[PDB]
């Protein structure tokens, strides 16, 4: 539209997303740990 | 017990998306839709 | 060499266990 | 030359054609 | 219109199909299917 | 506030020019249908060729049609 | 040379063979 | 604010920032191809192709770099096995840098596509809002696609221009890049006929052409427009990916069961070769013919050549590895060094024995041998306890046909039984297992790979696919419904 | 108490043994028993 | 409207389904006992499973003879 | 009458009826 | 396979995290 | 495909569970449940049978 | 539609007549979800009580048999056949229904009428959520259902040699498959699966614990012991005590829900990540890919006679069962092992 | 030293650039 960009936005992430997504990646290293070693 | 733990995942997954189905608009396209309810509030925030 | 990063692993999932108990965003009435 | 294998095929062809038709016939005989 | 009370059927079509399936556990024991 | 004027983008705004505009009822949906019967029935019966139940007699549909 | 014996030397190795697998209404 | 799971959609509505992200991935994809294959090349041993065979040393970029005619290398050596004189421009590391060069080009081209978003040419002039003329965006681009698939199916794999394609025999034996005339016939629907990709390619592009010439004339309906919102680029990204999911099946399914589009030589046997015993019938075929005019089977065996024997091994299959069993086949089981033989069991009293060849279900068979006619005459036993099937009193003898032994009979137990317990798994070979420091445990192949990465990325595309066109047909409806 | 044992349920009228596919999960039900506890057996049916 | 309440508990549609429901089950009884379903689904009868030419389970070991293989491996 | 409940309920009924004879006959079927 | 396991694992926690613990601070900055 | 009638209320055919088999001069009664097998565990057997779960449990003659 | 006159059509009339309410809403996707649902339905309720299984896999699986409820089957056609689309008019049977039904077309029909009718039923969920203008998370849930489906009965076939490795429809059938899986594959070992067992145990725990929170923080609204009387259709308030809840399970577990659009959304993921995982490994066994195998405690429990662990017992007993089930369940590979060559423990 | 210098170089670039990435971006969220 203008000089900037019109489409200007901002993400979030709030403290219980942070602990779903540690866990979950933690998670997947637990499980897939013992299949990528082998 | 098979037919109970296969009519869970039925069932939550059933009522689950019933509830997301009906969720009544207080937020945007920019905000997630969690965002539209309000932790103690009175209101029912989806159309049973 | 394997068991020090099962352990690992294991112990980090428990310590995000502890802070997402005990360091939670606390719930607000309004 | 038409194999029977081509001539069954073809015959199926026209019955999915006449199951279409007669679905038509239910939808427009209510 | 209601001339024949909905639980006298029920009950009725209840009975059928204890029946039907008192026969159908009874067969089991019996012919084909019977281990015997 | 109007955009960059640009040499290629004026060359290429003829062709995106004319956005979000139709004929009007249904125009050419009914030959469509049949493009997509045809297009079913074509690919129903490389289909069956290659699950071969649906014999020719010049297609092998096994490896030796490489010979 | 014959189509006999080819098919019943695969007979031991492999079932699944095609030649198992086609031609055999006499067998 | 946006949720990280949406945060792409702000390129939605910005067809300049759209363009940048779409050069920006290009420039990943390109960037990743030329890698591959600088990493597959460094890693790549073309010291032996008939044993040590490319498809056995994980390569999964070069046999699609070979599949269309890029046999040579500035390295010294083709593939093929001939030495490389003249390989020109266009070798294996010429393709890489190629694609490197592109990558590079490609991330310059999204650097200025980001700065320069707001291109007057995106702007409808009737109203001056950003939009795009989707159907007709959509000729153009069929328009190029047809006349694309037009000349490579009548210009490169015809040879008049190109080099043609990799066309093998049936049995995969020899193999090169030639150039195949197209089938026009029904023949020319053959999978597993070479001539079925010019003829495809020229007729499909010339039917894009003509698709993209109705598209650009005929607009779109009223009803239809409003029907598939064909005015929304989410909908054409849901058209899109089914389009992907349906062409990932039909790549999937055509790596798995083989066709002359996937050549065994580049990409494996197949499980299906096995499993019907293909190449042991070429095998014992070849043996029966030339036997039927003398030269028994004491020789003859040394005319099998030892591609055919290779083919004829489980350790050959793709449907034999497993999902965590990671890298080259060489890696699992050895590097190939020579086939030792074809073994033929003898009883003590005349008939012959032939060992049970393993199945693709199971990753432990029992041993066994039976005769012609169907009975099971020996076996190793598991339990060996009031048993009379047993090798030391059935008395097999175990002898050899022009491997690296030849005419060697064997009597003692031990070594019959581990030549039964190899001969159950085709042809005898000896591998090669200190160079790769290999663990014993077999492999996929390249093909083997690639229908699970594109069978799995299709049902991901698959749910891709719903999901996005729920959000075009329920777009009004994404923050809730509408209270009244 | 068990599951249900519908082994040689089904015969012929000549009492030949038709195959089932609970006979296949006797099949596999007994590949399961004999490898299980393989050297802790001394004697043939599994009463302990 | 016949909110499935009046439907049921009418006499009107008790005395016309008092021979439909019941000739229902003779006709089904009788498509078993006359061996219409043997005949026609392709199911043996008790005692034809093994002919005088095999004493095991068929197999069917090809496609497109598959057909008149199962001809001559049934019983007729 | 005959609407689509009719016909939508006469489907899975007089099969089902049907059904449920053949079963009873064959459940007196001996060997 | 266990040092090319242990640096896929290592890859594995670290880069999610680090992704994730972007977004968070982000958000949490902004009170 | 034969039309004919199936059974019922007409008495079962077979219950002693024991079927006569008629071979190379000799008559014996085979188990009416135990299923053929074509294995032959010697060089001279004549007919062998086996039961369905176990090959423990097998008859055989010898020639 | 849109301020435009637009004259009506058969288009028009016809979509009129499928989008009104009625007993049944039929709809466009009812012109495949009706008939190819009752096809499959009507079909398997066919092959259990009259098709039989002699000739396909040398089985019994039909009520006319004698085969009760637990054990019928519509069964896979033979090995031989591969991946024949079984088709009455195709090659295989010729026309012939009789002879289709037990040459195992049967079993492609349920298949392939079952797969139209899964589409039928999502669309109609599209449908009928359009119609009604609500989101379609009911059909973004369906689509576990038919990714798992896909996955099992013909993925999976589709990859080994024919549709006789797919699942009979069947209940013993499908005990058969799964004791396969757990033999050939050692699918219990597999991440994907055992993803998709968290994933469903997990959907079950969520879906207990939300009707047990739920229906323990009630509201009074009552004079009256009944609670179920304490519920009007249309009005705007909560029903439950969500803070009591959310104290409760917060002073219980240590973490509670405090948004219920996450709740539901976590009560919807839940059950759809486990089942797409599970499809997932199913599409990897497909070509068999399995997760059989830790080659570091193998190449140790070779080199080991003293090393045994539960694992290495797992391993045993899938031997056990694909040596003890591969003769009568593949009569195809003419497997006849003799009783002398079978693995076997002591006694037993 | 192949494999062990390949993942210390790797977590050498990781973690730096991991710390330095949130404080940017968490600097440019406030303005
Ligand atoms: C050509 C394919 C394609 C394209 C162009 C898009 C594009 C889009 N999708 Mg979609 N999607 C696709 C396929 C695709 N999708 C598939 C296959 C699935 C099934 C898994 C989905 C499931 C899906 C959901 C559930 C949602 C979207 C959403 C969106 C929108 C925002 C995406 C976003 O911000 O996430 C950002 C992603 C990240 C921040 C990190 C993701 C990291 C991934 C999970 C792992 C790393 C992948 C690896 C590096 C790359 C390999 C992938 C490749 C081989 C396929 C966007 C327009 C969102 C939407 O609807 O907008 C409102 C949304 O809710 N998609
Ligand atoms: C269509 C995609 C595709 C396919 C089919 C293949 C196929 C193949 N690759 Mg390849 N690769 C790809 C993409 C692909 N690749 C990409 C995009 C890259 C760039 C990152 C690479 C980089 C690469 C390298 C460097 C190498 C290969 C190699 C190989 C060959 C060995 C088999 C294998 O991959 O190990 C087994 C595969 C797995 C075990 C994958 C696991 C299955 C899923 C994805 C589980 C992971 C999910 C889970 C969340 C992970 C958590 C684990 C964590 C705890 C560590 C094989 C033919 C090797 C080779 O042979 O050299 C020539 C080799 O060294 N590839
Ligand atoms: C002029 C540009 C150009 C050229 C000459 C090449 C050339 C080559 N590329 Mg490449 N590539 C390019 C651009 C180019 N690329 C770009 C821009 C990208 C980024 C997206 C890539 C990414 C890429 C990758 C990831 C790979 C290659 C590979 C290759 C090599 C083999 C190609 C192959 O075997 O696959 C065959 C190509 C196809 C099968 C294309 C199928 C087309 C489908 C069917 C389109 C159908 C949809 C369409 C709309 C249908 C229209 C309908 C019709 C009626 C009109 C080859 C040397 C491969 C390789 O071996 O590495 C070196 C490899 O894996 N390229
Ligand atoms: C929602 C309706 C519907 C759908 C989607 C299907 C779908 C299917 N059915 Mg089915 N069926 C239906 C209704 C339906 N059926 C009904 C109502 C009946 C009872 C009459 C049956 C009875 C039935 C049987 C007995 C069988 C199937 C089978 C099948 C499968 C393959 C059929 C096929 O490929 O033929 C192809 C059909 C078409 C391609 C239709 C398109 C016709 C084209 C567009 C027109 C061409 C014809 C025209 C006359 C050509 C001449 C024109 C000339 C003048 C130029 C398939 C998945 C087979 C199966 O189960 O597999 C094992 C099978 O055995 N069906
Ligand atoms: C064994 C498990 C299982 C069964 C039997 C089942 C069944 C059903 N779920 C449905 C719905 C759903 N499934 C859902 C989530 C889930 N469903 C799950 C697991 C199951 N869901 C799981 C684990 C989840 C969690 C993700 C959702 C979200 C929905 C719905 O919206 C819907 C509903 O409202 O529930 C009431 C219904 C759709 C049926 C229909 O008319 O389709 C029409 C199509 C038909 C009938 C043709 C299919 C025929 C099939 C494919 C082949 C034939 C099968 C034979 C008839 C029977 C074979 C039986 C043997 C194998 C033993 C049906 C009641
Ligand atoms: C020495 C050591 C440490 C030993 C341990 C070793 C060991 C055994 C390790 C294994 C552990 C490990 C992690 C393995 C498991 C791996 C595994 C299979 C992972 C699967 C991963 C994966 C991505 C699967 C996808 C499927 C998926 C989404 C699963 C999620 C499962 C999951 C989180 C389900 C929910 C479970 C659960 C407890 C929920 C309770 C929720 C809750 C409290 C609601 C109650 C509630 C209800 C209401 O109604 C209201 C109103 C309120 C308010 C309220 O609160
Ligand atoms: C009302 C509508 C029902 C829709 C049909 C579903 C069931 C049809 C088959 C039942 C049948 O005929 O069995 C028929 C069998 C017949 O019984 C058997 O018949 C043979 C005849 O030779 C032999 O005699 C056997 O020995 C004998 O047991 O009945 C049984 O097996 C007894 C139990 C049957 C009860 C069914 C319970 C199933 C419960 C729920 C259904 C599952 C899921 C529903 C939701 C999803
Ligand atoms: C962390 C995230 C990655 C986890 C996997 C790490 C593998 C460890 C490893 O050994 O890698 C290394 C392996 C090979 O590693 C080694 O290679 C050597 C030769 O170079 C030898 O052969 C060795 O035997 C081998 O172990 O190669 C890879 O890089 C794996 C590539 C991964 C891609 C495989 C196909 C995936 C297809 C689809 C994926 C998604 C599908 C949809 C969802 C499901
Ligand atoms: C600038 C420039 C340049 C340069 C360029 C370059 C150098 C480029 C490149 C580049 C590159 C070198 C790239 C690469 C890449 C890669 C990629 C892009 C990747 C990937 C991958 C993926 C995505 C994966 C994933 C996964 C995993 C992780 C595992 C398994 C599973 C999956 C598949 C998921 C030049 C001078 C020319 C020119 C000027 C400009
Ligand atoms: C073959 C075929 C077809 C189709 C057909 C159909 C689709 C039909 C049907 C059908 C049906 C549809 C059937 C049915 C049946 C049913 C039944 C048989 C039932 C049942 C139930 C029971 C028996 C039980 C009951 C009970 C009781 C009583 C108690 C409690 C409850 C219960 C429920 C459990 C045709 C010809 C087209 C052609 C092609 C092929
Ligand atoms: C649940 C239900 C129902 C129902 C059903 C049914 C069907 C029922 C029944 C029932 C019954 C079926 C009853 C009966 C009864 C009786 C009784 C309970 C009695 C008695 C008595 C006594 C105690 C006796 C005595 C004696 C002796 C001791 C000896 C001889 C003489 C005499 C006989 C006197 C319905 C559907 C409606 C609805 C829903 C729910
Ligand atoms: O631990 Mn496990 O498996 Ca119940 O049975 Mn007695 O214990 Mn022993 O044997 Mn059998
Ligand atoms: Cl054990
Ligand atoms: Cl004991
Ligand atoms: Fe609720
Ligand atoms: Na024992």
């Amino acid at each position: 539209m203008a000089r900037p960009n019109p489409n200007k936005q901002v993400v979030e992430l709030n403290r219980s997303s942070l602990y779903w997504g540690l866990l979950l990646i933690f998670v997947l290293a637990v499980l897939f740990s013992s299949y990528i070693f082998n | 017990g098979v037919a109970g733990v296969f009519g869970g995942s039925l069932f939550s997954a059933m009522h689950g998306s019933l509830v997301t189905s009906s969720l009544i608009r207080e937020t945007t396209e920019n905000e997630s839709a969690n965002a539209g309810y309000k932790f103690g509030q009175e209101e029912e925030t989806y159309n049973i | 060499m394997e068991a020090l990063v099962y352990t690992f692993l294991l112990i980090g999932t428990l310590g995000i266990i502890f802070f997402s108990i005990f360091f939670r965003e606390p719930p607000r009435i309004a | 030359s038409v194999t029977p294998s081509l001539k069954n095929f073809l015959l199926s062809l026209v019955a999915g054609a006449v199951v279409l038709a007669a679905i038509a016939g239910a939808v427009t005989a209510v | 219109i209601g001339r024949i009370p909905l639980w006298l059927v029920g009950t009725v079509v209840g009975l059928l199909a204890i029946g039907l399936l008192a026969i159908f556990f009874y067969g089991s024991y019996v012919g084909l299917g019977s281990s015997l | 506030e109007p955009g960059i004027v640009t040499p290629l983008g004026t060359l290429l705004r003829p062709l995106n020019s004319e956005a979000g505009k139709v004929l009007p009822g249904w125009g050419t949906t009914v030959l469509m249908a049949v493009a997509i019967l045809l297009f079913a029935v074509f690919l129903l019966i490389i289909l069956e060729i290659y699950n071969s139940s649906l014999i020719l007699d010049g297609v092998t549909n096994s490896w030796e049609s490489l010979a | 040379q014959r189509v006999r014996t080819v098919l019943d030397m695969d007979d031991p190795a492999k079932e699944e063979t095609v030649k198992e697998l086609r031609k055999d209404i006499n067998n | 604010g946006l949720p990280w799971y949406r945060v792409h959609t702000v390129v939605i509505n910005d067809p300049g920032r759209l363009i940048s992200v779409h050069l920006m991935h290009t420039a990943l994809v390109a960037g990743w191809a030329g890698a591959m294959t600088l990493f597959e090349i460094a890693v790549f041993d073309p010291s032996d192709p008939v044993l040590n065979p490319m498809w056995r040393q994980g390569m999964f970029v070069l046999p699609f770099l070979t599949r269309l005619g890029v046999t040579q290398s500035w390295g010294g050596w083709t593939i093929s096995g001939e030495t490389s004189s003249n390989p020109g421009i266009w070798s294996y590391e010429g393709a890489a840098a190629s694609h490197i060069v592109l990558s590079g080009l490609l991330f310059l081209a999204s650097v200025w596509h980001w700065v320069y978003w707001d291109l007057e040419l995106f702007r409808d002039p009737r109203t001056g809002k950003t939009a795009l003329d989707l159907p007709k965006i959509f000729g153009i681009h069929l328009f190029l696609a047809g006349l694309l698939c037009f000349g490579f199916g009548a210009f490169h794999v015809t040879g008049v221009f190109g080099p043609g394609i990799w066309v093998s025999d049936p049995y995969g034996l020899t193999g090169s890049v030639q150039p195949v005339a197209p089938s026009w016939g029904a023949e020319g629907f053959d999978p597993y006929n070479p001539g079925g990709v010019p003829a495809h390619h020229i007729a499909a592009g010339i039917l894009g052409v003509l698709a993209g010439l109705f598209h650009l004339c005929v607009r779109p309906s009223i009803r239809l427009y409003f029907g598939l919102s064909m005015g929304s680029i989410e909908s054409v990204l849901s058209s899109s990916i089914a389009a992907v999911f349906w062409a990932a099946f039909v790549v999937a399914g055509t790596m798995w069961y083989g066709s002359a589009a996937t050549p065994i030589e580049l990409f494996g046997p197949t499980r299906y070769q096995w499993d019907q015993g293909f190449f042991q019938q070429e095998i014992q075929k070849r043996v029966a013919q030339s036997t039927s005019e003398g030269l028994s089977v004491s020789e003859a065996w040394a005319k099998i050549p030892e591609k055919l024997a290779f083919y004829d091994y489980i350790g050959n299959n793709p449907a034999k590895g497993g999902l965590f069993r990671t890298g080259a086949m060489n890696s699992g089981d050895g590097i190939a060094v020579g086939w030792l033989g074809h073994a033929s069991f003898k009883d003590q009293e005349g008939r012959e024995l032939f060992v049970r060849r393993m199945p693709t279900f199971f990753e432990t068979f029992p041993v066994v041998l039976i005769d012609k006619d169907g009975v099971v005459r020996a076996d190793v036993p598991f339990r060996k306890a009031e048993s009379k099937y047993s090798i030391e009193q059935v008395g097999v003898s175990v002898t050899f046909y022009g491997g690296e032994l030849n005419g060697l009979t064997f009597t003692d137990p031990s070594t019959v039984k581990k030549y039964a317990r190899k001969a159950q798994l085709g042809e005898i070979f000896e591998f090669d297992r200190s160079t790769l420091q290999s663990d014993g445990v077999f492999r996929s192949s390249p093909r083997g790979w690639f229908t699970f990465g594109h069978l799995s990325f299709a049902l991901l595309f698959f749910f891709g696919h719903i999901w996005h066109g729920s959000r075009t047909i329920f777009r009004d409806v994404f923050a809730g419904i509408d209270e009244d | 108490l068990n599951g249900f044992n519908f082994n040689q349920s089904v015969v012929d009228s000549n009492g030949r043994v038709l195959n089932t596919w609970a006979d296949i999960i006797n099949r596999a039900n007994l590949g399961m028993e004999v490898m299980h506890e393989r050297n802790a057996h001394n004697f043939p049916l599994d009463l302990a | 409207e016949r909110p499935f309440s009046d439907i049921l508990t009418s006499i009107r549609y008790w005395v016309i389904h008092s021979i439909t429901v019941p000739s229902l089950f003779i006709a089904g009884w009788l498509f078993v006992s006359t061996g219409l379903a043997y005949d026609v689904f392709g199911s043996p009868r008790p005692n034809e499973y093994f002919t005088e030419d095999r004493q095991d389970a068929p197999l069917i070991t090809d496609r497109f003879n598959a057909l008149e293989q199962v001809k001559k491996l049934s019983a007729q | 009458i005959f609407t689509v409940r009719w016909l939508a309920i006469h489907a899975i009924a007089v099969p089902t009826i049907f059904f449920l004879g053949a079963i009873t006959a064959m459940q007196f079927i001996q060997r | 396979v266990n040092i090319l396991g242990l640096t896929a694992t290592a890859l594995f926690i670290i880069i999610p995290t680090s992704f994730l613990l972007i977004l968070y601070v982000k958000t949490a900055a902004s009170e | 495909a034969y039309g004919e009638g199936a059974n019922v209320f007409g008495r079962v055919t077979n219950k002693s569970g024991f079927v006569p088999y008629a071979g190379d001069s000799f008559a014996l009664l085979l188990p009416s449940k135990w299923n053929p097998s074509d294995e032959k565990e010697v060089d001279s057997i004549v007919l062998r049978y086996a039961d369905n779960f176990d090959a423990v449990n097998n008859v055989y003659v010898i020639a | 539609i849109g301020t435009y006159q637009e004259k009506r059509t058969w288009f028009d009339d016809a979509d009129d007549w499928l989008r009104q309410d009625r007993f049944v809403f039929v709809g466009w996707s009812g012109l495949l979800l009706l008939p190819c649902a009752y096809f499959a339905v009507g079909g398997w309720l066919t092959g259990c009580t009259f098709v039989t299984s002699w000739y396909t896999h040398g089985l019994a699986s039909s009520y006319i048999e004698g085969c009760n409820f637990l054990t019928a089957a519509v069964s896979t056609p033979a090995n031989s056949l591969g991946h024949s689309l079984l088709f009455v008019w195709g090659p295989e049977a010729q026309g012939d229904l009789t002879r289709w039904f037990q040459l195992g077309g049967l079993w492609a029909f349920v298949a392939l009428h079952g797969a139209f009718g899964l589409i039928g039923f999502m669309l109609r969920q599209f449908e009928i959520a359009r119609s009604v203008n609500l989101r379609p998370y009911n059909a973004i849930a369906f689509s576990a259902p038919i990714a798992v489906f896909v996955s099992v009965f013909l993925i999976y076939p589709l990859g080994q040699s024919g549709w006789f490795f797919a699942p009979s429809f069947g209940v013993a059938s499908i005990f058969r498959f799964i004791l396969f899986f757990q033999g050939f594959h050692n699918w219990t070992l597999n991440p994907f699966h055992m993803m998709g067992v968290a994933g469903v145990l997990g959907a079950a725990l969520l879906c207990a614990i939300h009707g047990a929170t739920v229906e323990n923080t009630l509201f009074e609204d009552g004079d009256g012991a009944n609670t179920f009387r304490a519920f009007n259709p249309t009005q705007a308030e909560e029903t439950y005590s969500m803070v009591t809840a959310n104290r409760f399970w917060s002073q219980i577990f240590g973490v509670a829900f405090s948004n219920k659009r996450w709740l539901h959304f976590f009560m919807l993921f839940v059950p759809v990540t486990g089942l797409w995982m599970s499809a997932l490994g199913v599409v990897g066994l497909a070509l068999n890919l399995r997760a059989y195998d830790f080659v570091s405690q193998e190449i140790r429990a070779a080199e080991d006679p003293e090393f045994e662990t539960f694992y290495t017992k797992n391993i045993l007993l899938n031997e056990g069962i694909r040596a003890w089930m591969a003769a009568q369940d593949q009569p195809h590979e003419k497997l006849t092992l003799p009783e002398e060559v079978l693995p076997r423990g002591n006694a037993l």
